[PDB]
């Protein structure tokens, strides 16, 4: 998993 | 404390008298926290992730105790893959990279 | 050095001859550039966020420099709005997040 601009 | 990246950087985090697991996460601007009771009015905001953007409703002033550090700002909830303690808190607990 | 969270922490990394742009992400297990071409075979891999799965092509072994240290690992290459370093890598260089 990556996480947000 | 210092954390090490070998495993996901997961706190505990005291929210509304709960405790609750959150990653702290540098590639995240905002703070944003799985479907949860929350108090007050909350504004519509749209964020990007890896996958496309989402919408999250946002909450202003939320008091938050990372690792018994006190934090209180804005906190976005919405779907995310686990609870995540973005910059914006980051910032206000004394967090920074070292290497 | 000790980035601090004002601002995205972005670094300037070495990717087969390329210089790119990066994020120091915490909250990414890896490393996810943004669409290329590598050498060597790959493995198709979903990796999910805010937003969903994205499909990448995964490529192991690959170096990268960060801030001019030398790292070796796994590197997913897809349709991700910004290059992402995560764990994996930090990891390499000594990454900590302090406070
Ligand atoms: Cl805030
Ligand atoms: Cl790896």
């Amino acid at each position: 998993v990556v996480x947000a601009x | 404390p210092q954390i090490t990246l070998w495993q996901r950087p997961l706190v505990t985090i005291k929210i509304g008298g709960q405790l609750k697991e959150a990653l702290l996460d540098t590639g995240a601007d905002d703070t944003v926290l799985e479907e949860m009771n929350l108090p007050g009015r909350w504004k519509p905001k749209m964020i990007g992730g890896i996958g496309g953007f989402i919408k999250v409703r946002q909450y202003d002033q939320i008091l938050i105790e990372i690792c018994g550090h006190k934090a209180i700002g804005t906190v976005l909830v919405g779907p995310t893959p686990v609870n995540i303690i973005g910059r914006n808190l980051l910032t206000q607990i004394g967090c920074t990279l070292n290497f």
